């Protein structure tokens, strides 16, 4: 019983060892957005800066 | 009587043997855990290369 335990307790660490694999690949994946999404506002901040500077259409 | 002092005597010894023979029996159970831990053991060797696998 003890050994059976233990393979089904191998068996579970293992698909957990996939799990958080496949968990931290697609939280890449989803900060990769976030990152190209915040290089979108950080390039808008930017541009705003911009507008502020022109005193004319300010 | 001398001669049923004796025979008491040997009711005795027979007590002795008889507790002799329940001690053998209670030996022989002793023995049987041991033989039994050995084939757990067996088991467990087993079990542990299954775990390395």
């Amino acid at each position: 019983g003890n050994f059976k335990s233990k393979l089904k307790k191998a068996m579970l660490s293992q698909q957990i060892t996939k799990s958080t694999i496949a968990n931290k690949m697609r939280l890449k994946v989803l900060s990769a957005r976030e990152q190209s999404l915040d290089g979108i506002f950080e390039e808008t901040k930017e541009k705003l800066s911009g507008i502020a500077n022109n005193r004319d259409e300010y | 009587n001398g001669i049923a002092t004796l025979l008491q005597a040997e009711k005795e010894a027979h007590e002795i043997v008889s507790k002799a023979r329940k001690y053998r029996q209670d030996k022989l159970k002793q023995a049987k855990t041991d033989a039994a831990k050995e084939i757990d053991s067996y088991k467990i060797q087993k079990d542990k290369e299954l775990k390395e696998f």
